[PDB]
């Protein structure tokens, strides 16, 4: 057993944090108290789930888990919620003002007085693990925050840290619950001072999630209860294999070597079903084949986009429920009669399967329907790159005008930072385009 | 706690700033003596933006009243809500300022200057994480004016990283009189380019023409005018006082709003428009709000914003209503009318709602512009204070104070230079 | 076509299945950086403050 | 109140169209990089497709379909027709051709090439037109991009008075729920200088572009036959007519290649959408059988025909996805 220390900063990342692990809760059996009747050696233990949880001698099994936010109020929501006593309050970290959406007030303002207490609580948790295998760092891209200090953090973890994997999970901006127009600035950003030190990323769209709740879950305008609720769900299913017995993904190296040959394109696309609304009565079971078929479709994927006019180097499908390899087979055959899948010429053309057994848990009285089986696909395709050109547009209508740059500059950051930061995207779209056609 | 510490300065700045009191502190379900008596912890649970809290459970103002004159002051003390504040608060000299900018930021206000900084020094130490200043005043009289103006740049030397604020009356011909009030304006715009973060226009040209148009009241009084202040005022500061996710305090209302430090100067609106006792007994719907809101006869600076180009917009709803129809709406207003905000600067329209509506209306909406049309209010200031200062009319007033043309001259430069700074980016 | 990498136990299986074959800065740098951002800052605040006190 | 972008402004068929728009009175032209339009009458080259359908409250729709380059640049088209299963290498209707890259299946074209000197059979080629192989392999390597060798058809329809070639031109919309539709009036770009069998310096009696044609004019007016008078052609000279011995072959093959593709490109449930006009050229030979030559992307009207073909755009193109306040097409079924 190798463990994992998640590690959640800013609004998105502490409020998906909560959804993530409320969930891992109910899906392990373990209670809000902390307790874990199903557990039997108390006080410590190696099985899969103790690679998110640690565990006292009075039996409470606590996340391997840091929030670190620079204002108080969220972070107030999870020491006084429903988990409360779930946390040591040495794991949530709460500064005063916060970064008013700015990357460089995040980054380098309140980020210097700030990140070695927060490297302090981190080592913390690394001290009291016996083979600690890397980080699962959640943040937007939007947020001063969640951009600024993020970026920040793991140019540290990579000194302190060198030979351990860092993940993340990265909430793309979208003008739909945006709550600022600097969100482009701060994305490539903290996407530039990032990329060498990511090893694998998932990226999230709002903009997807939005459209998925409102579509197939028909909520007339998604909150971030919503939304972190489907998050949640598409993180599990990515957790899974570290968290339960298996043989796909179960540790952190596995993730960068099923789907990131190239380090620099590290951006895989995930794509999930199905999606049901719990309130729908009447619904007919979807099988292993439409399921399969539905992870082929840019309206259940997390970012929307074409990977048809594209190529992929990797494609793991990751099920839960009452699925059997006999129907997943059968059902790729089907599918790639039916629709363009074009592999780089250096990668073969295949797919990685995990099942586990159990179907997805539903968080009670909430939006999702329980369902016999559903399936994350994780494909590394280059249709992501539309993501980038976007994002890349409206930095550069901005940058332009030079507008906003003046709040950056004034927290001490040089106006050559942007240009940098957005040649290394430049490169990057490039690189996508070479690999791609 | 993000404590916010509020002045008031002048007449108008007093008048327009016990008004914000009274309407705020209804809305907070605090009454006159401090006392909490509503009926949801919605109210409560951000108070600590503009109320410090005393022994008892009393809820008093962070509030600083400022005058070189008495009359307004103890209008506001014998006032229904003057009990509310701090008695030390009120700061005041007897001399007055006699609408002369120079008096109050030079000879008469600097002899007073130094007492309201230890004020704002023992509210502003008493603050958990001060974020900054909000100011209301004239800019067309001495006190506010002058005085104001002086105190912001004072503030700016001792609290450097903080916001600075201010609700900054414009003057009019409509409803003043006295000569020298584009001296005075012109003055304090300089000011106020240099020293501010924010700056809300609230045009006496506007409030008027609304009152008299719009309100059909022919014979408008201060009161009739400030009403209309108090509610922009309410709807403007409800991200700051009440839960929410868009422009939750002073600093992020700026980087959203403010694209070039400068070009801060914001032009309000409001919907519906009412007269005082005047009931609406007919609810709006989401469309004839976000219609209003938008509509150049429900804007608080005289100036057609299709003479310009939005670079920034904050819209905010209030009261019970569908969330979807909201984002219709507002979505369906910037696709109609594309032409008008500038496609430089992507998705730079914000909604926020809040459940609670003010007294007396069960829907309302408050629009905030940051319009390159803003230009023609300076524009109109610039033409009467060229049209004096062409002829040096009236300069002996400010010189005899120790003022020299240079000033003038430098002041009229800096905001000719700001009305080009506009037209700039309305044509990029 | 081909499956490989059967792994089973009691909580689920894994494989692979095949269609077609082929064809960090120091710490010292960091802190420089934020030190250097710092000193810019502070040089902005400076030059506020010479400005009021002219 | 719809709104539109337009950035090709070298495009004779969307200049007309953008002006029909206006003139209804429904729709407003927005500057070019304004994102907040319903339609995109989109660029020639490096079109942002990712960029469309990503604005909350607007129904986006663009005049391209992405993708639809492989069936309509020279080397693609061949490639495409190869590979795919649907069309093969056993396609009766497009010609012999090879891809062919300068200094690649140019040892798989020397092959089949050198089969034809033994069969003693017509070995004409194009690029242009020889019949030894050395000059066009050398025609290539000195040249510049990738060229595609095709064979020649040794034996066109000709048409009297004056023996003369032609290629016609068919153009078809496909509408975003994927309808081909085929405009009903076509035209033959025909040849004015009789067609030599011996003579391959000249070439204007081989190639027969509006163009390259500049005797011109003689037969009709700028080298156009419409098909009402071509029509008139055959039941005198042949005994049959345009739509029993061509139409149904232009008919089969335009809907087996856009169905061969509709896979890859169709928005249908995608987050914008896509239409687009196509020029399909085609060869007849003496037996009347029909031959694709190219499918073109961005195509020309015939002076003739923009009135009516550019209002057609705009009714079953736009105007079915945004609605305002006799049907020239026929619909290819499948
Ligand atoms: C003595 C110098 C006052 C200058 C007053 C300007 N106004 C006028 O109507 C004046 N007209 C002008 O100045 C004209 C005439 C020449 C051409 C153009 N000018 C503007 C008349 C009062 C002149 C006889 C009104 C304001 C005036 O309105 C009246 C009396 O009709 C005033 N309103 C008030 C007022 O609002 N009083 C409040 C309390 C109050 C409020 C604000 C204050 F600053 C002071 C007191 C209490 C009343 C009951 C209320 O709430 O309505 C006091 S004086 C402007 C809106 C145009
Ligand atoms: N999915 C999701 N997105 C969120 C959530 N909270 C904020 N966002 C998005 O993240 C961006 C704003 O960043 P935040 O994380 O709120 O900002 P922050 O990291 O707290 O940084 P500062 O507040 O600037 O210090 C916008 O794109 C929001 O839509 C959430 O709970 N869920
Ligand atoms: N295999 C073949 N057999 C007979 N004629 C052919 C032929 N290939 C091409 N042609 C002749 O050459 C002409 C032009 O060919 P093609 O359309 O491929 O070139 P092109 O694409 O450069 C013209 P444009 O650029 O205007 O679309 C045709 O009109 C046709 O008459
Ligand atoms: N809207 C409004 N304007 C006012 C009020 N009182 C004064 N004014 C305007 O303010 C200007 C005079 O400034 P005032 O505040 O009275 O002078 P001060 O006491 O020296 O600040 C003129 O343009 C007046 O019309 C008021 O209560 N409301
Ligand atoms: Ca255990
Ligand atoms: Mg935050
Ligand atoms: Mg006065």
């Amino acid at each position: 057993m190798r463990e994992c220390i998640s590690i959640h900063v800013g609004q998105a990342g502490v409020q998906i944090g909560n959804a993530c692990w409320e969930l891992y809760c109910l899906e392990h059996g373990i209670q809000p108290d902390g307790q874990m009747p199903s557990d039997k050696t108390i006080g410590g233990g190696d099985d899969s789930f103790n690679t998110f949880f640690s565990e006292t001698g009075a039996g409470k099994h606590v996340p391997r888990a840091v929030f670190v936010d620079l204002e108080p109020t969220v972070i107030d929501e999870v020491r006084t919620g429903t988990y409360r006593q779930l946390f040591h309050p040495e794991q949530l970290i709460t500064g005063k003002e916060d970064a008013a959406n700015n990357y460089a007030r995040g980054h380098y303002t309140i980020g210097k007085e700030i990140i070695d207490l927060v490297l302090d609580r981190i080592r913390k948790l690394a001290d009291q693990c016996t083979g600690l295998q890397g980080f699962l760092v959640f943040h937007s891209f939007g947020g001063g925050t969640g951009s600024g200090f993020t970026s920040l953090l793991m140019e540290r973890l990579s000194v302190d840290y060198g030979k351990k994997s860092k993940l993340e999970f990265s909430i793309y901006p979208a003008p739909q619950v945006s709550t600022a127009v600097v969100e482009p600035y701060n994305s490539i950003l903290t996407t530039h001072t990032t990329l060498e030190h990511s090893d694998c990323a998932f990226m999230v769209d709002n903009e997807a999630i939005y459209d998925i709740c409102r579509r197939n879950l028909d909520i007339e305008r998604p909150t971030y209860t919503n939304l972190n609720r489907l998050i949640s769900q598409i993180v599990s299913s990515i957790t899974a294999s570290l968290r339960f017995d298996g043989a796909l993904n179960v540790d952190l190296t596995e993730f960068q070597t099923n789907l990131v040959p190239y380090p620099r394109i590290h951006f895989p696309l995930a794509t999930y079903a199905p999606v049901i609304s719990a309130e729908k009565a009447y619904h007919e079971q979807l099988s292993v084949a439409e399921i399969t078929n539905a992870c082929f479709e840019p309206a259940n994927q997390m970012v929307k986009c074409d990977p048809r006019h594209g190529k992929y180097m990797a494609c793991c499908l990751l099920y839960r429920g009452d699925v059997v390899p006999k129907d997943v087979n059968a059902a790729i055959a089907t599918i790639k009669t039916k629709r363009s899948i074009q592999f780089v010429d250096w990668c073969p053309t295949g797919f990685k399967v995990g099942i586990n057994y159990q179907p997805p848990t539903v968080v009670p009285g909430g939006d999702l329907a329980k369902v016999q089986r559903a399936v994350c696909m994780l494909s590394n395709t280059t249709a992501i790159a539309e993501a980038w050109a976007r994002l890349d547009h409206k930095f550069d209508l901005m940058y332009a005008k030079r507008a906003f740059v003046h709040w950056y500059v004034g927290e001490g950051m040089e106006e050559g930072e942007f240009s940098e930061a957005r040649e290394d995207m430049a490169a990057l779209e490039k690189d996508y385009e070479e690999v791609g056609v | 706690m993000r404590e916010i510490v509020h002045i008031q300065a002048g007449q108008c700045g007093n008048q327009i700033g016990a008004k914000f009191w009274e309407v705020i502190s209804d809305e907070h379900g605090i009454d006159p003596t401090g006392s909490y008596h509503g009926d949801s912890d919605l109210q409560l649970e951000r108070i600590n933006v503009y109320y410090n809290e005393a022994t008892g459970n009393k809820y008093v103002p962070r509030a600083i009243l400022v005058d070189l004159e008495p009359g307004t002051m103890d209008s506001v003390r014998s006032g229904p809500f003057g009990q509310i504040f701090r008695p030390d608060n009120f700061v005041f000299g007897q001399s007055g300022a006699g609408n002369n900018w120079a008096k109050g930021h030079y000879t008469e206000g600097a002899e007073l200057v130094d007492s309201v900084l230890d004020v704002v020094r023992k509210e502003s130490e008493s603050c958990d994480c001060l974020q900054g200043f909000q100011l209301t005043h004239s800019l067309g009289g001495g006190t506010g004016s002058g005085m104001g103006t002086l105190l912001i740049s004072k503030i700016r030397e001792e609290y450097p990283d903080r916001i600075m604020n201010t609700f900054s009356v414009m003057p009019s011909p409509k409803v003043s009189d006295t000569v020298v009030e584009p001296y005075n304006a012109t003055l304090s715009v300089h000011q106020l380019v240099e020293n501010t973060d924010e700056t809300y226009c609230i045009d006496n040209e506007a409030l008027y023409d609304i009152c008299f148009r719009t309100l059909k009241l022919t014979t408008p009084t201060y009161g009739d005018l400030n009403h209309l202040v108090s509610a922009t005022m309410s709807g403007v500061t409800t991200c700051l006082r009440f839960p929410g996710q868009l422009n939750a305090d002073l600093r992020k209302l700026a980087v959203n709003m403010v694209p070039f430090p400068r070009l801060h100067f914001f032009m309000p609106g409001f919907a519906p428009l009412t007269s005082r006792g005047s009931q609406q007994y007919r609810a709006l719907t989401v469309p004839e709000l976000t219609q209003q809101m938008f509509d150049s006869k429900n804007m608080m600076a005289a100036c057609d914003p299709r003479h310009g180009r939005y670079l920034t917009v904050a819209a905010i709803f209030r009261g019970r209503m569908s969330m979807k129809e909201v984002d219709e709406q507002m979505l369906n207003v910037q696709n109609k009318n594309s032409s008008y905000f500038v496609e430089w600067i992507p998705n730079n329209v914000k909604t926020a709602v809040c459940d609670i509506p003010p007294r007396g209306l069960k829907m309302s909406a408050t629009f905030i512009g940051n319009s390159t049309a803003i230009q023609e209010l300076f524009k109109r200031i610039s033409e009467q204070f060229t049209a004096m200062f062409r002829r040096k009319a009236f300069l002996h007033w400010y010189t005899g104070e120790g003022m020299d043309e240079m000033e003038f001259t430098e002041a009229e430069s800096n905001m000719n230079d700001l009305v080009s700074e506009y037209q700039q980016y309305q044509d990029a | 076509m081909e499956v490989i990498e059967l792994n089973k136990c009691t909580s689920g299986q894994s494989f692979e299945v095949i269609l077609k074959p082929p064809s960090d800065p120091s710490l010292e740098e960091i802190q420089k950086k934020l030190e250097a951002a710092e000193e810019r800052r502070k040089y902005q605040e400076a030059e506020l403050l010479k400005h009021l006190a002219e | 109140m719809y709104t539109f972008v337009v950035r090709d402004e070298n495009s004779s068929v969307y200049a007309e169209v953008s002006r029909l728009l206006l003139a209804t009175g429904q729709w407003k032209r927005l500057r070019k990089d304004n994102p907040r339009f319903n339609l995109m009458l989109g660029e020639r080259n490096r079109l942002p497709f990712g960029r469309l359908g990503h604005e909350p409250g607007l129904v986006q729709l663009v005049n391209y379909y992405r993708g639809a380059d492989k069936l309509c640049r020279k080397a693609s088209l061949v490639k495409l027709i190869k590979t795919s299963p649907e069309l093969s290498e056993s396609c009766t209707w497009f010609p012999e051709s090879y891809v062919i890259y300068p200094t690649d299946e140019r040892e798989v074209f020397l092959a089949a090439y050198n089969r034809r000197r033994e069969g003693r059979e017509g070995n004409v080629w194009i690029a242009l037109i020889s019949s030894e192989a050395s000059e066009l392999l050398d025609f290539i390597d000195e040249q510049g991009q990738v060229h595609v060798i095709q064979k020649y058809l040794e034996k066109p329809l000709l048409l009297e008075p004056g023996h003369r070639k032609f290629d016609i031109r068919s153009w078809v919309l496909v509408d975003h729920l994927y309808n081909i539709y085929l405009y009903r009036e076509g035209v033959l770009r025909t040849s004015s200088e009789p067609y030599n069998s011996a003579n391959f310096q000249d070439k204007t009696c081989h190639l027969t572009n509006h163009c390259i044609q500049k005797n011109y004019g003689r037969y009709e007016e700028g080298n156009e036959m419409f098909f009402e008078e071509f029509n008139q052609y055959l039941m005198d000279a042949l005994n049959t007519t345009l739509e029993n011995s061509i139409l149904l072959q232009i008919k089969h093959i335009i809907r087996s290649c856009l169905m061969c593709i509709e896979p890859a490109i169709s928005t249908k449930h995608l987050h914008y959408q896509s239409f687009q006009l196509f020029g399909f050229d085609f060869m007849v030979d003496e037996e009347l059988k029909v031959w694709l030559i190219e499918v073109n992307g961005a195509p020309a009207c015939a002076q003739k025909l923009y009135a009516e073909l550019c209002q057609g755009i705009v009714d079953v193109a736009i105007s079915s996805v945004f609605p305002l306040a006799t049907s020239i097409f026929i619909k290819l079924h499948h």
